[PDB]
């Protein structure tokens, strides 16, 4: 069921002159994110944190401090440059966690191997009033 | 972590999925409409609460609802 | 001419002409009967 | 001996200092 | 158009020559109000046998510095 | 703040009337140096003191200025 | 009289205020030439003030201790000219305006694009409609009685 | 858990400073706390009520102690009209020598504060004379607060904590409160007035050590049980009676005169004792209405359900209302706050026109301070009542159990209510502002005689109907053969007519066009504030823009920028916007009251009459004119006793202004600024050795609105209090 690609260190990182928008202590003690793509040719792109960087020929790896930054970079790589990308979440313990595209196909296209999470089989107007769920730990929408 | 719910009025237009800026929503197989699709929210732990998904839903009322809940460092969108 | 009439009836232009006419009418009424605080005719 | 002279500093400097220290310790640490 | 309006108002509805004869004495003015709803009180005594609204735009000084002496030039 | 500073300084230390002996009587008697160093002085010796001219303007040719004062507040 | 006020015609502070106003106006007049344009304007204003005060005394307005006219709106028939017949006139005019506008809105509500006739006023239709406000007091009354003034089903 | 707050597990896991803020701002919202039940909620409320009672008793005890310790009471009672009462001493090491010189007043040995709460007059009237009495009262109240805390703790403990079924016993609680809390309390107050205050106002000093040896009346209790009660009113105090002396004193203990005491210009003490006795009788009788354990009386719910009109104009009437009121605590709190605000405003309106404390009518600054006090508190209470009504709609309302009753029908035609209230507000605002601007333009052109001065003829007619004879309307009480006038000629009308027609007090002031215009401004304010609050409440459960609002809670930032944008869509935000209008309306009320009274106290009511009709008159003749001594409280040539107010006047101007910050600038800007600040701190030598433990974040949207409103209100109140006290006290007249 789509073995997620394994993060490969030693892959070159994009040409960048340094910035004040990079990683901070959260990356050191909590978590940080890594995005990888291929880019057929060397070209200049807009970084999600600072100015402009140049993608090296072949594989490129970039580490960001936020998942939203990774998604913005992936969207720009997918729509402007027509490049396929994947990014991971890295913990200080040394763990890596494949994140996106979770099942090899982007979440936009329906896949037969996905289960429903948080789907309510009713219209939004058929939720109970708060009084019916008062003094119970549940919320009217959680039902 | 904010709570995102998908209601059965969803028409599987996919516009909410295109809008999420943290990859929280998905499209899953379904049988109650013409598209055989419906939205899912399996990764609400990464939801930032932007409610950009709701702005894209064409049904009335909405088929995707975001209920802001307990805040985490991921939900607060903090890079430090 | 036809398009001139059409544009000449658009909301802003029509409103300004209407209010200019109303202002002139009220100004003249006040000029003829100024300082009027009551209706004395009946 | 002037009772106000003893208490005004006591309630305006000592009391807020001790209270703020204690409440900062209570609010700001894992239990 | 705005500048032409300025110069015309200075030419017709102003006491420019009276001010020119005695600058420090007369207060410059280049706007009068018609008497309609008791607003003629705004036509104050600005000197030079004139009643109007005193102007602070400083046009009279510019015209004096340019050499304009009569209303024909304005 | 810049225009307030300019106005008060000019009135206090520059503008005024000269006399025969050369004694300059300034519109405001040089109170800027000693009154402008506190906020209470700005509220009292500038705003309160100098608002008397505008608020009293009713019944005269400057009544329009008082009307605009109140309307601008509104 | 009503509310302890006295008629302006026989009131004293009213006359004092009249005299003071004329004195203030005349003070400016003596500065200019006797027969200059400013002098003529000031004389016209003085005559206007005299006429105003005489008319206020004539109509029988009530003056308080301040010496200014006061309007009685309780409904006393001696003062219907102060608020009630002007009130009826206003109600007539305002109902004219509202009825004409409502008639226009109802008339243009049947087109495929009614908004087009709302940002660009269809003057031909409006000129025909404006005159219904002469008789709107009857049209609205029969509109209510006939039961179609108010949108049923709502 | 595992950290502050312990009542919210969701907040305790917030890694930002938000946890602290929201930790403090939800401590008393028990319903939203984790693992909350019914009995737990009710017991917590009960204990908190005990804590509040203890705090109130401690506060009033502190007032007593300070007035007894650094006060002026013993000197004040010697000459109440020519000595300023002292609140408490000042010990500030920041004071300079001239400040110490300026602040030593009232015959004290050091800097002191002049009390304006009016406690001196109140304590003097009730009978307190020496500092020993004040000390005993303070000690008794300290004991009382300790007992209140003991009761709270006792009922916290198991085996003493009441069950929920006990809390919801409405019939017995109403019976006891009406017949006990209200009736017996007023009966006891009448007893004190008869036994201590009335003798105190006649020379005798009745105290604990001799009150059993002194007869309150020469024929004690003989007339009462025999039924010949008139003997208790046979010899009232003569009109030539000095207060605390026996010169011209009577023996009557109960009377009904209706006027004022000629010397103190306040209500007769005997009249007040009679009032309290009467209403005590009424409450005692009326508190036997509902059924308890004795098999007689009423059941409230049956009365409610039986009140349904035939014809179905009210639907099912009041059926089901007992259960929605008894089970919904927010409904109870809203009703209580509404009634409390109404009667607080009533207290404010009655205290200035019918003073009850001796020599307080001559203390002008005290009167003004008390009136403004009670009016602002009443406004806050009313706004809170509406807020809690909206909260009830959100939380405790059950649509099905309230099917077709008055509440549901209110909810289902909310739009007509809101639209008509909007029309009323629009009419009032349009025409009031139009008339004000017309008059102002008229005076701008130098033609005051062309103003639209409308005589408040209806109010003048009502005043004439009360007996005033300055408008010549000749109505009930102001006529001569009317049954209403003739019926009371021998009881209270003599004194009442003497007081009302007397034109140096505030009993029904003469009114004119300025009063008409300002009253219509008041009506505009009331209607618009009610519009905002009613709209916020009735639309709390949801509207067309957000039909599922009930599921989002009472307070939330918004619903995002979709559907056109949903800023300030909560009911909390409706209350938020209504607070501004409440402040504005109460400000108009107090401006009107203070200007009228400051011009009357100067014998210059004309000046107000001329200058009230137009707004420039309000701006110049009131704000600018009465603000010279205050702003001169300190200047480059020294300072005087008013400097403290001049400082506060500026302080209130600053707070208010910084309130504009949180109200105009919004979160995103501040969040990005704080992000760059965090980067900078983390990137600097020697300071990165120090590490924050809660991640800094910008204030929440709702929190920012609340903080901005709090700043706005604090600045409003402080600046107006400074102005009012300095201007009235500056002239002392
Ligand atoms: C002193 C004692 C005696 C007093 C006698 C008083 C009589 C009334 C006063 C004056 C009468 C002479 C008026 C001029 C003559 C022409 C009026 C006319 O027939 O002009 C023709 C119109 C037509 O009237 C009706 O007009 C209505 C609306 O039609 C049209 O209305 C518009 C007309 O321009 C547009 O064409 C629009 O598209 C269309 O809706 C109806 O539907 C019918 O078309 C038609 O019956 O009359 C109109 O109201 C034109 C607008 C003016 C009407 C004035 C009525 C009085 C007020
Ligand atoms: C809530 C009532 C109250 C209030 C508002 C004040 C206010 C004030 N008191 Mg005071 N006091 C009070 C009650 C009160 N007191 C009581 C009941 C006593 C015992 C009889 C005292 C005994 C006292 C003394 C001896 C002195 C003051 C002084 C002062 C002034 C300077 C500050 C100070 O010394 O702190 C207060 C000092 C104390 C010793 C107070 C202790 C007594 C109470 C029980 C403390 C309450 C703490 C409690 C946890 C919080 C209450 C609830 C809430 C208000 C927070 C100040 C204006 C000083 C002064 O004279 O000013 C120049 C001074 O020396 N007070
Ligand atoms: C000077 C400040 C000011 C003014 C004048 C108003 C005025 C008004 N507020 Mg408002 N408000 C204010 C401050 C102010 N507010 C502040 C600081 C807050 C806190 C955020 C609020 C919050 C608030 C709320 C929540 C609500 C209002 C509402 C209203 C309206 C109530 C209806 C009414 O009274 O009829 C009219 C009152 C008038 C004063 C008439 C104004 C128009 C006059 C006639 C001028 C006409 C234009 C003239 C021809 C010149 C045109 C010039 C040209 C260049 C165009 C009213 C227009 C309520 C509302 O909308 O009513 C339904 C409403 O719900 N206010
Ligand atoms: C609710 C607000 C309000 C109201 C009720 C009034 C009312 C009045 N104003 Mg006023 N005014 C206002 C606001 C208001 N104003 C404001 C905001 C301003 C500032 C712009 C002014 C500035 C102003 C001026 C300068 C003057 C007035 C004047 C007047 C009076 C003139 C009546 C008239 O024109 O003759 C009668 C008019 C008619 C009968 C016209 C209707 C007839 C129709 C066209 C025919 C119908 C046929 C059937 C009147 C009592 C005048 C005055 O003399 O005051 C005493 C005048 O000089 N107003
Ligand atoms: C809760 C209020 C209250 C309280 C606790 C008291 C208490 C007292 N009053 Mg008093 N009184 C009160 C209200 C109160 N009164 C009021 C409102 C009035 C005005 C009518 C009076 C007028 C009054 C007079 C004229 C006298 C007292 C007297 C007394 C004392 C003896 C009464 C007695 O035992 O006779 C008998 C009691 C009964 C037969 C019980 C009555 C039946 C009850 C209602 C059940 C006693 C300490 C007497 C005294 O000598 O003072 C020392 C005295 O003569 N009172
Ligand atoms: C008997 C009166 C009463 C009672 C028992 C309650 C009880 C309650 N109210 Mg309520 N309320 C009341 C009156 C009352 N209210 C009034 C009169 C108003 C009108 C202003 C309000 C308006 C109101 C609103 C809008 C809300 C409540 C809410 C609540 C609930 C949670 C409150 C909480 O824990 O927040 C924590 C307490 C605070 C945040 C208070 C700290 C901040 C204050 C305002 C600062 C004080 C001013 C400042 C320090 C003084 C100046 C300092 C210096 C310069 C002198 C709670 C059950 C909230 C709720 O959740 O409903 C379910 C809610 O949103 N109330
Ligand atoms: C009276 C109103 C008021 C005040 C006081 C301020 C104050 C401030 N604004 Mg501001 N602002 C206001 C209105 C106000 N604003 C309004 C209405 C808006 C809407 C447009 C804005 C929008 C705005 C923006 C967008 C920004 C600011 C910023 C700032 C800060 C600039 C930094 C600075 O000056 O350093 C020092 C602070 C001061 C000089 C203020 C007074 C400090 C006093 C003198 C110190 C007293 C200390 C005292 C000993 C404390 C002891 C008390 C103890 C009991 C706690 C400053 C705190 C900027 C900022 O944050 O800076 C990066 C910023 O970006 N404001
Ligand atoms: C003078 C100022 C007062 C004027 C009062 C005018 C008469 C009002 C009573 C009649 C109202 C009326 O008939 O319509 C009553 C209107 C509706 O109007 C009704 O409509 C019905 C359905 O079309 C029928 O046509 C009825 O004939 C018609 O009267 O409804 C109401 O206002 C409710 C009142 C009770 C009916
Ligand atoms: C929101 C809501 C709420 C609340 C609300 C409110 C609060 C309202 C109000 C209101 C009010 C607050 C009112 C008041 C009133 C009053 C009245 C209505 C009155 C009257 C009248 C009469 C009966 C009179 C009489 C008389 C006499 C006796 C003699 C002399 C004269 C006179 C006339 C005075 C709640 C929570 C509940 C619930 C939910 C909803
Ligand atoms: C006499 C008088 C008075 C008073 C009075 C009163 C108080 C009454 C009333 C009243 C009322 C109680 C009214 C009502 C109403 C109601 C309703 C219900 C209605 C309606 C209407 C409508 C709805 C209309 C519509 C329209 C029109 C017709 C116009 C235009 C168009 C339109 C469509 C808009 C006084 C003393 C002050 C003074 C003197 C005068
Ligand atoms: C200034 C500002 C901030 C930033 C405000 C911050 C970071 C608060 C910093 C204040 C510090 C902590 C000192 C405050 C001192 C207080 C007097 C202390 C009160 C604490 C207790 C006594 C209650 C926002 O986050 C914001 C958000 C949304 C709308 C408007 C605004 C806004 O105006
Ligand atoms: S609120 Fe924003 S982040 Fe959360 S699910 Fe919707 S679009 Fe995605
Ligand atoms: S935008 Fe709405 S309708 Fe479209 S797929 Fe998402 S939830 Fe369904």
């Amino acid at each position: 069921g789509f073995t997620p690609p394994e993060l490969d260190p030693n892959t070159p990182s994009p040409i960048f002159g340094g910035s004040t928008g990079g990683l901070l202590r959260k990356a050191q003690v909590e978590e940080f994110y890594v995005i990888t793509w291929e880019s057929p040719k060397e070209q200049i792109f807009e970084m999600p944190t600072g100015g402009a960087a140049i993608m090296r020929e072949g594989p490129n790896l970039l580490k960001l401090a936020r998942k939203e930054q990774c998604l913005a970079l992936g969207t720009r790589l997918r729509s402007k440059y027509k490049i396929k990308y994947q990014f991971y979440r890295v913990f200080p313990s040394g763990e890596v966690q494949y994140l996106h595209p979770k099942d090899g196909v982007y979440p936009e296209k329906v896949n037969p191997g996905r289960q429903g999470v948080g789907v309510n089989f009713r219209s939004i107007g058929k939720n109970v009033s708060p009084i019916e769920v008062k003094f119970t730990g549940k919320q009217p929408y959680d039902l | 972590s904010h709570s995102v719910k998908i209601y059965d009025t969803c028409i599987g237009c996919t516009q909410c999925v295109r809008a999420c800026p943290t990859d929280v929503l998905e499209m899953i197989p379904w049988g109650g409409c013409k598209a055989k699709q419906i939205a899912s929210a399996p990764r609400t732990e990464d939801c930032v609460g932007c409610k950009r998904c709701e702005s894209a839903c064409p049904t009335d009322f909405l088929s995707v609802r975001v209920y802001l809940w307990h805040e985490t460092t991921r939900s607060m969108g903090l890079a430090y | 001419m036809r398009d001139l009439k059409t544009y000449l009836s658009v909301a802003p232009v029509a409103s300004t002409l209407w209010f200019a006419a109303l202002a002139g009418l009220l100004i003249e009424i006040n000029r003829f009967f100024p300082d009027a605080l009551t209706f004395p005719f009946f | 001996i002037n009772l106000p002279s003893l208490f005004v500093p006591l309630v305006g400097l000592l009391f807020p200092a001790v209270a703020m220290a204690s409440l900062f310790l209570h609010v700001e640490k894992r239990l | 158009l705005w500048l032409s309006g300025m110069y015309f108002h200075g030419a017709r509805f102003s006491n420019y020559e009276a001010w020119l004869n005695d600058p420090t004495h007369i207060r410059p003015s280049a706007q009068v109000v018609w008497p309609i709803v008791g607003q003629e009180i705004l036509n104050g005594d600005v000197g030079g046998g004139f009643r109007g609204i005193q102007i602070t735009s400083g046009f009279f000084q510019i015209w004096r510095a340019s050499g304009i002496t009569s209303e024909l030039q304005l | 703040v810049v225009i307030f500073h300019f106005s008060w300084k000019m009135q206090s230390d520059v503008w005024g009337s000269i006399n025969d002996q050369g004694v300059v009587t300034h519109i405001t008697g040089g109170n800027f140096a000693q009154s402008s160093i506190t906020i209470n002085g700005w509220l009292r010796d500038f705003l309160w003191a100098q608002a008397s001219q505008v608020i009293q303007s009713y019944g005269s040719s400057l009544s329009a200025y008082g009307l605009f004062f109140l309307g601008a507040h509104f | 009289d009503i509310a302890g006020l006295t008629p302006c015609k026989d009131s004293k502070q009213f006359a004092k205020r009249e005299k003071q106003s004329i004195k203030k106006l005349e003070s400016s007049l003596k500065l200019y030439a006797p027969d200059s344009a400013p002098a003529l304007a000031i004389n016209a204003t003085i005559e206007k003030t005299k006429r105003r005060f005489d008319n206020y005394g004539k109509q029988g307005l009530l003056c308080g201790a301040d010496g200014l006219p006061h309007l009685i709106v309780s409904g006393d028939q001696r003062h219907w000219g102060e608020f009630i017949t002007p009130g009826i006139l206003f109600l007539y005019i305002a109902g004219w305006i509202g009825w004409v506008g409502r008639s226009y809105l109802i008339a243009i509500r049947d087109d495929k694009k009614p908004t087009q006739k709302e940002i660009i006023i269809d003057v031909p239709l409006a000129t025909g409609l404006v005159f219904r406000g002469f008789s709107w007091p009857i049209a609205a009354y029969r509109e209510l009685l006939n039961g179609e003034l108010v949108a049923k089903d709502v | 858990a595992l950290r502050f707050p312990r009542f919210s597990q969701g907040l305790a896991q917030d890694p930002t400073t938000r946890r602290i803020w929201f930790g403090i701002a939800t401590a008393h919202d028990f319903e939203s706390h984790d693992d909350i039940t019914e009995g737990r909620l009710y017991q917590n409320i009960f204990a908190s009520h005990f804590g509040q009672l203890a705090i109130i008793f401690l506060w009033t005890s502190g007032n007593l102690f300070h007035v007894a310790w650094q006060g002026n009471f013993e000197a004040w009672v010697q000459d109440p009209l020519h000595v300023r009462p002292i609140a408490h001493a000042i010990w500030d090491p920041h004071f300079g020598q001239p400040a110490v010189e300026a602040f030593t007043r009232g015959g004290a040995l050091g800097p002191v504060n002049i009390a304006y709460s009016g406690v001196y007059q109140w304590w003097y009237t009730i009978g307190l004379r020496t500092n020993e009495d004040l000390y005993t009262g303070a000690i008794f109240l300290l004991f009382l607060s300790f007992i209140s805390l003991l009761a709270g703790w006792l009922h916290l403990q198991p085996k003493w904590k009441p069950s929920v079924s006990w809390f919801k016993n409405a019939e017995s609680r109403l019976n006891h409160h009406l017949s006990g809390l209200f009736g017996v309390s007023s009966l006891a107050w009448a007893g004190h007035l008869v036994h201590v205050a009335i003798p105190g106002s006649r020379g005798e000093y009745v105290r604990w050590n001799n009150f059993l040896s002194v007869l309150p009346h020469p024929q004690g209790l003989g007339p009462l049980f025999t039924g010949q009660w008139n003997l208790y009113a046979q010899n009232p105090d003569s009109s030539n009676h000095l207060f605390s002396t026996s010169q011209g004193a009577g023996t009557a203990i109960l009377t009904l005169l209706g006027g004022f005491h000629p010397q103190t210009q306040s209500l007769w003490l005997t009249d007040m004792a009679h009032h309290h006795l009467a209403i005590a009788i009424l409450f005692l009788i009326g508190g036997h209405m509902y059924r308890t354990n004795f098999g007689i009386g009423h059941s409230i719910k049956y009365i409610l359900e039986a009140h349904i009109p035939p014809g179905g104009r009210l639907g099912r009437g009041h059926k089901g209302l007992y259960d929605t009121i008894n089970n919904s605590i927010h409904f109870q709190l809203g009703l209580a706050l509404a009634s409390l605000g109404v009667i607080t405003s009533l207290v404010a309106q009655h205290m200035y026109s019918l003073p009850a404390y001796a020599f307080i009518a001559q203390d002008f600054t005290t009167q003004a301070a008390l009136y403004t006090h009670h009016q602002y508190i009443a406004g806050f209470i009313m706004t809170g009542a509406f807020a809690h009504g909206a909260i009830f709609f959100i939380r405790d309302y059950n649509p099905e159990q309230n099917a077709d009753n008055v509440l549901a029908r209110m909810l289902e035609h909310k739009e007509a209510i809101i639209s008509h209230l909007s029309w009323a507000s629009l009419f009032l605002g349009f025409h009031t502002l139009g008339l004000y601007v017309h008059n102002d333009v008229m005076l701008a052109f130098g033609t005051p005689e062309k103003q639209i001065l409308i005589e408040p003829i209806f109010a003048q007619w009502i005043q004439s109907a009360h007996g005033k004879t300055s408008y010549g309307f000749d109505v009930l009480l102001s006529s001569t053969n009317s049954p209403a006038l003739n019926a009371g000629r021998s009881i209270w009308l003599p004194g009442w007519l003497n007081a009302i027609n007397e034109n140096s007090n505030s009993l029904f002031l003469t009114i004119g066009p300025g009063d008409f215009l300002v009253h219509h401004a008041i009506a505009l304010g009331l209607h618009t504030t009610t519009l905002i609050l009613v709209k916020g409440a009735l639309d709390a459960r949801g509207s067309k823009l957000m039909p599922d609002k009930k599921d989002f809670g009472y307070s939330f930032p918004c619903d995002g920028p979709g559907r056109g944008g949903t800023c300030d869509i909560s009911a909390w935000d409706a209350f938020y916007l209504a607070v501004f209008w409440m402040l504005n309306t109460i400000g108009w009320v107090t401006f009107y009251w203070h200007w009228k009274h400051i011009t009357l106290w100067q014998g210059n009511v004309s000046q107000f009459n001329e200058s009230s009709t137009y707004l420039m008159g309000w701006l110049r003749d009131y704000l600018w004119l009465n603000s010279s001594q205050l702003i001169n409280g300190y200047n480059p040539f020294g300072m005087n006793s008013l400097s403290v107010w001049a400082w506060m006047f500026l302080f209130g101007h600053l707070v208010w202004a910084t309130g504009f910050m949180f109200l105009i600038s919004w979160r995103g800007y501040w969040q990005e600024l704080i992000e760059t600040l965090a980067w900078a701190h983390e990137r600097t030598p020697l300071a990165n050795l120090i590490r924050w433990r809660d991640k800094p974040v910008a204030l929440s949207i709702v929190q920012a609105r609340l903080v901005g409103l709090v700043h706005f209100s604090v600045g409003y109140i402080f600046t107006y209090a400074a102005f009012l006290i300095a201007s009235t006290s500056g002239k002392f007249g």
